[PDB]
C-alpha cells in the first residue's frame, strides 16, 4: 500500500518542517548506512536518541 | 491504497466491457435492421416480378 500511494502521487517534493524536539538528541547516525565514508542515516528521517 | 485500487480497478474493467458491449450491440442490430428492411423491398420486387 505504501509503495502504491507514493507511486500514484508521482512527486518526491519534500518540505522541511520545524518540529519542537526539545530535550532529545537529533541527527542520529549509523555505520550501516555510510554516505561519504561517514556514518549517516536516511536523509528524510530524523533519529532521536537520549 | 491496495484494497481501494482493486475496487477501482474492478469497476473500471467492468465499465469498459459493458461500454464495448453496448456499442457493438447497437452496431450489429442496426446493420441487420437496415439489411432486413432492404430485403423486404427486394422480396416484394421479386414477388411482383414473378
Amino acid at each position: 500500500s505504501l509503495r502504491s500511494l507514493v507511486a500514484s502521487s508521482g512527486t518526491l517534493e519534500f518540505n522541511n518542517e520545524s518540529f519542537n524536539w526539545t530535550g532529545v538528541t537529533q541527527n542520529g547516525t549509523s555505520s550501516a548506512c555510510i554516505r561519504r565514508s561517514n556514518n549517516s542515516f536516511f536523509s528524510r528521517l530524523n533519529w532521536l536518541t537520549h | 491504497g491496495r484494497i481501494q485500487d482493486l475496487e477501482k480497478y474492478v469497476e473500471d474493467t467492468k465499465i469498459d466491457l459493458w461500454s464495448y458491449n453496448a456499442e457493438l450491440l447497437v452496431a450489429l442490430e442496426n446493420q441487420h435492421t437496415i439489411d432486413l428492411t432492404d430485403s423486404e423491398m427486394n422480396k416484394l420486387f421479386e414477388k411482383t416480378k414473378k
